[PDB]
């Protein structure tokens, strides 16, 4: 766990780098999707794992197929968009992994 | 007008010409450039920008320094210096800054929506208002959570009640998406634009017939490139597509049918400009990309707008280069707020 | 399949995060996240943690540095595990690794 907050740490740096850069090239976006917000794809769910005679929790990603932002801001630009979306799909994956 | 200009025109704004070019005349420089490029902290940027006409503001405010103090000082600058400018204005003048007010009017309207659709109060959403299209009119409140007294209440004060007339419904309100729908609109506005500027014929006419067109096929070529990833059929995007475009004779139907892109590549490349900008755009992990180079070709065109002078061109470029300024100088703050040192010369140098 | 990550931050990473697909609205019409800004007040910031905390469909919760450090006695006052706190970084807190309750749990084994 030591080792993976190390690697989170850095990853969460260059993912805002990117997110940064994103915005300046689409600019003021962000209450857009803020109040666009009507339902969730990334998914959890805890199953059990038992070593020793001991249980503990382990927790799954399921990715539901459905999306509600898949083309904001057409007219203007989504492909630094579409980056920052596969960059925190992975930073999730890690997040919860850790978790 | 008809041959025959500076009849008119600087009769009745010689003094408002006079002020954009001032105004023009405090634009940065690329020794400003390299001079804040070696800042590596904001109290650095504050105290090197002093020097420019940007001086003397920054100070008195913000003990602490963020991105948003520097981002909404220069958008509050730049709608006072605008508001300054506009409200001496005579009606040939009027009819261009209202165009101005509304082309920003148009994302403030995209806010108010959605509003009703998840029970939301006016007072809250005022504030993120775009400054420009604040609109300071009355019974914009009080909606009572109700799509029809909206419709009833964007016909009655806003004049793109216009576009409203038509374009719109009010079950194309409640059943369509914002996107396609703030599309629309935007294309209907320009093809407004584009023929009350023909309308108003002479050097006017010649100035501004490229930055509209340009933006046309710029729009067609965004929504072409991003109609890919999406399940939107041929159709509508055919639709969103405007009137307006050098395509749209032949070639933009091309564009619609095409869903590859090495396709639209080759559309592309029928029109010798745009081959230069499309292989220039290598789009590899170490060049620019495509909307970089169509920045650089918004900015050459407004150059090439201010060198003339007998027009109102030169009562639009300003303000789009401006724009294009504070963004630069908001991603300064950033990379001065994330320390990356590889990408401080990806600016776009606009003088 | 029904649980879901919930967020509390600054505007960049909770832009970012609803990017990145989490977000719900319950049959109540109630957020799984809080925006945080200058004019935010400490009395509703941990009133809604202890809202969130109360709430079984949630799991996972992420917090920036700044604000766990000033609800920190609520962080420590927490003992269980199921409701799982994390830590992130922010864009003026570069993170360090002497402040989060985890390793309280573990204290000097570093």
């Amino acid at each position: 766990i030591i080792e993976t907050k190390m690697l989170m740490g850095e990853v969460m740096r260059e993912a805002a780098f990117s997110l940064a850069e994103a915005k300046f090239t689409a600019g003021d976006f962000s209450t857009t999707v803020i109040q666009n917000v009507n339902k969730a794809q990334v998914k959890i769910r805890a199953k059990k794992d038992n070593v020793a005679g001991v249980t503990l929790p382990v927790f799954e990603h399921y990715h539901e197929g459905t999306d509600s932002y898949e083309l904001t801001g057409l007219a203007r630009g989504g492909e630094q968009l579409a980056k920052l979306k596969r960059n925190y799909a992975k930073a999730v994956e890690l997040l919860v992994e850790l978790a | 007008m008809s041959f025959f200009p500076e009849l008119y025109f600087n009769v009745d704004n010689g003094y408002l010409e006079g002020l954009v070019r001032g105004l023009k005349a405090g634009v940065l420089s690329q020794a400003d450039y390299l001079n804040l490029v070696q800042c590596e902290t904001l109290e650095d940027l504050k105290l090197h920008l002093q020097s420019t006409d940007y001086g003397n503001f920054l100070a008195n405010e913000a003990s602490p320094l963020t991105v948003s103090v520097i981002d909404d000082k220069l958008k509050e600058k730049m709608v006072v210096e605008f508001r300054h400018m506009r409200n001496h204005a005579y009606e040939p003048l009027a009819s261009f800054l209202d165009f101005i007010t509304y082309s920003y009017m148009i994302d403030n309207v995209i806010l108010l929506i959605t509003g009703t659709l998840h029970q939301r109060s006016i007072a809250e959403l005022v504030p993120k208002c775009h400054p420009l299209g604040s609109f300071e009119q009355m019974e914009a409140v009080n909606i009572a959570q109700t799509p029809a007294e909206l419709y009833n209440a964007i016909l009655v004060d806003t004049p793109l009640a216009a576009f409203f007339q038509d374009c719109i419904s009010e079950q194309d309100l409640d059943e369509m998406n914002i996107e396609i729908i703030r599309n629309t609109l935007y294309k209907a506005y320009l093809e407004s634009f584009y023929k009350f500027c023909t309308l108003l014929g002479g050097t006017t006419a010649d100035a501004m017939c490229p930055i509209l067109e340009f933006e046309a096929d710029r729009r067609a070529f965004i929504i072409t490139i991003n109609s890919f990833g999406t399940e939107l059929s041929k159709e509508d995007r055919a639709k969103l597509f405007p009137h307006c475009g050098r395509l749209y004779p032949e070639g933009l139907a091309q564009l619609a049918r095409a869903d590859d892109y090495e396709q639209v590549k080759n559309v592309a490349d029928y029109y010798p400009e745009y081959k230069l900008l499309f292989e220039g755009a290598g789009s590899n992990p170490g060049d620019k990309t495509l909307e970089d180079r169509f920045f650089e070709h918004e900015v050459k065109l407004n150059k090439l707008a201010f060198l003339n002078q007998f027009h109102f061109g030169v009562f639009y470029a300003f303000v789009k280069l401006k724009e294009q300024e504070c963004r630069n100088i908001v991603w300064i703050a950033e990379c001065i707020a994330q320390r990356h040192r590889a990408k401080i010369d990806n600016y776009i140098p606009i003088f | 399949r029904g649980k879901l990550i919930a967020v509390i931050g600054d505007e960049d990473t909770v832009t970012g995060f609803l990017l990145g697909g989490i977000g719900e609205l319950n049959k109540n019409r109630h957020p799984n996240f809080l925006v945080v800004e200058k004019d935010t007040t400490i009395n509703e910031i941990e009133d809604t943690f202890r809202q969130f905390l109360n709430r079984d469909d949630i799991g996972i919760i992420l917090i920036n540095q700044y604000i766990a450090e000033m609800v920190r006695h609520a962080l420590d006052a927490h003992q269980r595990s199921i409701p799982a706190v994390l830590e992130i970084p922010s864009k003026e807190h570069p993170y360090d690794a002497a402040k989060d309750s985890i390793l309280r749990r573990a204290k000097g084994m570093f």
